[PDB]
């Protein structure tokens, strides 16, 4: 069911914006590599709290 | 929409064509062979003159 957004668990903090790759246990982590980069985050998250972010 | 991005030379929309044809050239002749113009230059670059090139 195609989504637009997921709510992934944060496996650090996360600021609005950041752009995001799988980390520890397939959670989600910054980043700045694109290749790694899947999706970027629109809310704030602490580390192990959800984050919903756009794919893209 | 995403694997990796194993863009190719013509992906990059603000290359110049000297510049696309450089950056697809395998060997130092290929890019010497895309640089010098003039063919007597290029044969003395190469280390390889006729007697035309010499006097030209």
């Amino acid at each position: 069911y195609p989504l637009a957004a997921w709510q992934v668990i944060a496996g650090s903090d996360i600021k609005v914006g950041d752009n995001l790759t799988t980390g520890k246990d397939g959670t989600a982590v910054p980043t700045d590599d694109p290749s790694t980069v899947f999706g970027y985050a629109v809310e704030e998250a602490q580390e192990g709290q959800l984050v919903t972010l756009v794919i893209s | 929409r995403s694997k990796e991005i194993s863009i190719e030379v013509e992906d990059i929309k603000d290359a110049g064509d000297t510049g696309k044809r450089l950056l697809k050239i395998n060997t130092p002749s290929g890019a010497r062979n895309i640089i010098i113009e003039n063919e007597d230059a290029k044969a003395l670059i190469n280390g390889e003159t006729t007697n035309t090139n010499k006097k030209n």
